[PDB]
RNA sequence: AAACUGCGAAUGGCUCAUUAAAUCAGUUAUGGUUCCUUUGGUCGCUCGACUUGGAUAACUGUGGUAAUUCU
RNA sequence: UGGUGACUCUAGAUAACCUCGGGCCGAUCGCACGCCCGGCGGCGACGACCCAUUCGAACGUCUGCCCUAUCAACUUUCGAUGGUAGUCGCCGUGCCUACCAUGGUGACCACGGGUGACGGGGAAUCAGGGUUCGAUUCCGGAGAGGGAGCCUGAGAAACGGCUACCACAUCCAAGGAAGGCAGCAGGCGCGCAAAU
RNA sequence: UCCCCUGCUCGGCGCCGGCCCGAAGCGUUUACUUUGAAAAAA
């Protein structure tokens, strides 16, 4: 091409976006903010598919002009904002809030929240910066730059702001023993404990995470994310608890459930 | 680039001989015998089993106490089963490969109305499906190749709209009485 | 706001330093304690 | 003797409306018109027969049934705003331009065409 | 309304002519560079007027060429 | 001070520089209003040298391309190979200059030629192995008759932007003026062959 | 079916400088065999 990409067709689209295959041949491409293309969730796919608020794509655009939607606790006017993983969605009007938590299948899911829970965020650095005259920075995986941390901050270890004035309050260490998130590829949604971590110089490191049933997998280094000092978490988890069961077990619990329900 | 879907299969399968005397004679009897219209019906009746045996063979072919095997045979033999040409005593994967094709003939609507004694003949059967007399769970059908299930064999009954079920008389009916009375008055 | 949380900063700093230079008298104490024994 | 029953009914305050999928019985009779519908839902709603809005109602084989979508709101003005215009002009409150895409074209064309404050007079 | 200003017009749409380690595909690197917009930070950190200048549109009037979205 | 498996990394100090075809350090706008003795304040919009993030783009690493020997050796002071110092480029680099040594690839098929060759995800056929097609809606690359050059702009060698040539071609008081449907319809030509 | 026939600088399931276990770091390289990661959708 002669610039960047603008336009987005319907099978260009990720599979967690999840859409249907006939309805027209375009694909909301979302606008540019923290998240990635690939891993986001657009504002208008999430109102129009997930609460079934509104059925069409200008009643969208209506409920952001009449101001209704906040995402992080402020007013987002863009249609296609990408909110992203670990992020707040706050109605005024309503009274709800959402938190937008992978569950057991790799895809976004709604999750109810109180509004206690809904004034902090989690974050994962991505690097530590020194500033002009010895500034400790932040580059958060959010696009969130934070002025002098505690620290003892490191590359790995994931950090609590508060909403209201973007500061720390604690942080998690990352070590062997503590509770997990993955987030991307194929182990997507799966709660464990970190176990082994090993280093490749020169390469991606990989780690061992081990499930609360037994089972163990090993994903990348860079798509770590850590949620609870220990084995208890500190936000609300979702149904399933992330297990990523199989579907032999998953075909005998909908079995006894319609069985059950008749 | 438009927005459509692209996508279909062919159903039947032509055999490789056109003209030799047996399997002739074996698919007219058949056709005679259930009252089909052509070749092709039966003939898409055997691509189906013909499928459905491949599968099978598919799946005895892996070794036992795996988790794909056991997950795709106990889900097809529960459809096997839901679809009427199997019994729950025969409940194994090896077993499929003994079905025959008048097996899957015999869940078809058309002998299924014949043989639960709403028509005359089974030719009378497929002109009574055509012409939407009849309903399966209160809901009309006009198809003869309306596969069934083992519990929709009980449900099905004669339509809420059709002389023969109780309900407004016919054209000629209704003619023939407009005949009468004006020859009446 | 930029003089005010300077002085947050001065103030932890200040104590992180402590507790990592007692830390690491501990530390030499341990080395004298088993070069001693 | 058509009875109306709802389903998957719930109430957007964000939207000041109420979304439900209507289920409409009418055995041995053709389609009933979007009228009555209105007014039945007007009627076991509680709601004057002016901010209700119903639209595609599409007929299953064997006559009886006809799945349909209904649309309810609370006042006038607040029903006129976050209203698609075409069901505004199905009830009859709204009415658009009448003119075709190509003269619309050429003319702008011929706005094109020239300069100025004549820009104006040239179109007509 | 018209017009000055900033923006987008480098997206989308059509075709397969050139091209045989070229294109492309999987795996990698920019610790060897650029990056509109969006998001977040910075915006009294420097030791020396209670608002400045004249030009142009649109507009009015006078014109040319046989002819242009010409002047 | 801080980090990486790894700096001539970030940071610290010193001595200067800082380009008038010239880095920043708000001569902008809307709404609702105010407290305290002229000074003192809220919620936004627009712009901004930088820093990270995002959409990317670009140049590289390893591996994988149809047929042909009636193509057996190929390239090189007209750069082919490497070194050094530079120009230029947004950066690495024979990309290109000045000087050096004679190098680099190949019987493991280089080189040359042909292609009725866009590549791939794919399609047909199919016991198992295979054979043929892939212009075609998704991804990437290329072009708007063919080469060449350029402005603006962050991003184009853009063609529904400009400029030079030839082939073709419109109007014309003969002086000049105006163009590129391999976009949607449609016409001619072509052909067994393809729509308002 | 299952436990056993790889060795020298730091530290926790445990005791009274002694026992063992665990680790920042090391052990001839290839093919092949098995598992795990990443590998766009249709």
């Amino acid at each position: 091409a002669r610039g960047p990409k603008k336009h987005l067709k319907r099978v260009a689209a990720p599979k967690h976006w999840m859409l249907d295959k006939l309805t027209g041949v375009f694909a909301p491409r979302p606008s540019t903010g923290p998240h990635k293309l690939r891993e986001c969730l657009p504002l208008i796919i999430f109102l129009r598919n997930r609460l079934k608020y509104a059925l069409t794509g200008d009643e969208v655009k209506k409920i952001c002009m009449q101001r209704f939607i906040k995402i992080d606790g402020k007013v987002r006017t863009d249609i296609t904002y990408p909110a992203g993983f670990m992020d707040v969605i706050s109605i005024d009007k309503t009274g709800e809030n959402f938190r937008l938590i992978y569950d057991t299948k790799g895809r976004f899911a709604v999750h109810r929240i109180t509004p206690e829970e809904a004034k902090y965020k989690l974050c994962k650095v991505r690097k530590i910066f020194v500033g002009t005259k010895g500034i400790p920075h932040l580059v958060t995986h959010d696009a969130r730059t934070i002025r002098y941390p505690d620290p003892l901050i490191k590359v790995n270890d994931t950090i609590q702001i508060d909403l209201e004035t973007g500061k720390i309050t604690d942080f998690i260490k990352f070590d062997t023993g503590n509770l997990c998130m993955v987030t991307g590829g194929a182990n997507l949604g799966r709660i464990g404990v970190i176990t082994n971590r090993e280093r490749h110089p020169g390469s991606f490191d990989v780690v061992h995470v081990k499930d609360a049933n037994g089972n163990s997998f090993a994903t990348r280094l860079s798509n770590i994310f850590v949620i609870g000092k220990g084995n208890k978490p500190w936000i609300s988890l979702p149904r399933g608890k992330g297990i990523r069961l199989t579907i032999a077990e998953e075909r005998d619990k909908r079995l006894a459930a319609k069985q059950s329900s008749g | 680039p438009v927005a459509r879907s692209w996508v279909c299969r062919k159903t039947y399968v032509t055999p490789r001989r056109p003209f030799e005397k047996s399997r002739l004679d074996q698919e007219l009897k058949l056709i005679g015998e259930y009252g089909l219209r052509n070749k092709r019906e039966v003939w898409r009746v055997k691509f189906t089993l013909a499928k459905i045996r491949k599968a099978a063979r598919e799946l005895l072919t892996l070794d036992e106490k795996d988790p794909r095997r056991l997950f795709e045979g106990n889900a097809l033999l529960r459809r096997l089963v839901r679809i009427g040409v199997l019994d729950e005593g025969k409940m194994k994967l090896d077993y499929i490969l003994g079905l025959k094709i008048e097996d899957f003939l015999e869940r078809r609507l058309q002998t299924q109305v014949f043989k639960l004694g709403l028509a005359k003949s089974i030719h009378h059967a497929r002109v009574l499906i055509r012409q939407r007399h009849i309903r399966v769970r209160k809901q009309v059908v006009n198809i003869p190749s309306f596969i069934v299930r083992l519990d929709s064999q009980k449900h099905i009954d004669f339509s809420l709209r059709s002389p023969y079920g109780g309900g407004r008389p016919g054209r000629v009916k209704r003619k023939n009485a407009k005949k009468g009375q004006g020859g009446a008055g | 706001k930029n003089k005010e949380e300077a002085a947050e900063y001065a103030k932890l700093l200040a104590k992180r330093m402590k507790e990592a230079k007692e830390k690491r008298q501990e530390q030499i104490a341990k080395r004298r304690r088993l070069s001693s024994l | 003797t058509v009875t109306i029953r709802t389903r998957k009914f719930m109430t957007n305050r964000l939207l000041q409306r109420k979304q439900m999928v209507i289920d409409v019985l009418h055995p041995g009779k053709a389609t009933v018109p979007k009228t009555e519908i209105r007014e039945k839902l007007a009627k076991m709603y509680k709601t004057t027969p002016d901010v209700i809005f119903v639209f595609g109602f599409r007929t299953h084989f064997g006559g009886g049934k006809t799945t349909g979508f209904g649309m309810i709101y609370d006042s006038l003005d607040y029903a006129k705003k976050n209203e698609p215009k075409h069901r505004l002009a199905r009830h009859g409150l709204y009415e658009k331009k009448k003119t075709s895409r190509k003269q619309r074209k050429e003319r702008k064309n011929r706005m094109k065409k020239v300069r100025g404050t004549a820009k104006a007079n040239v179109g007509a």
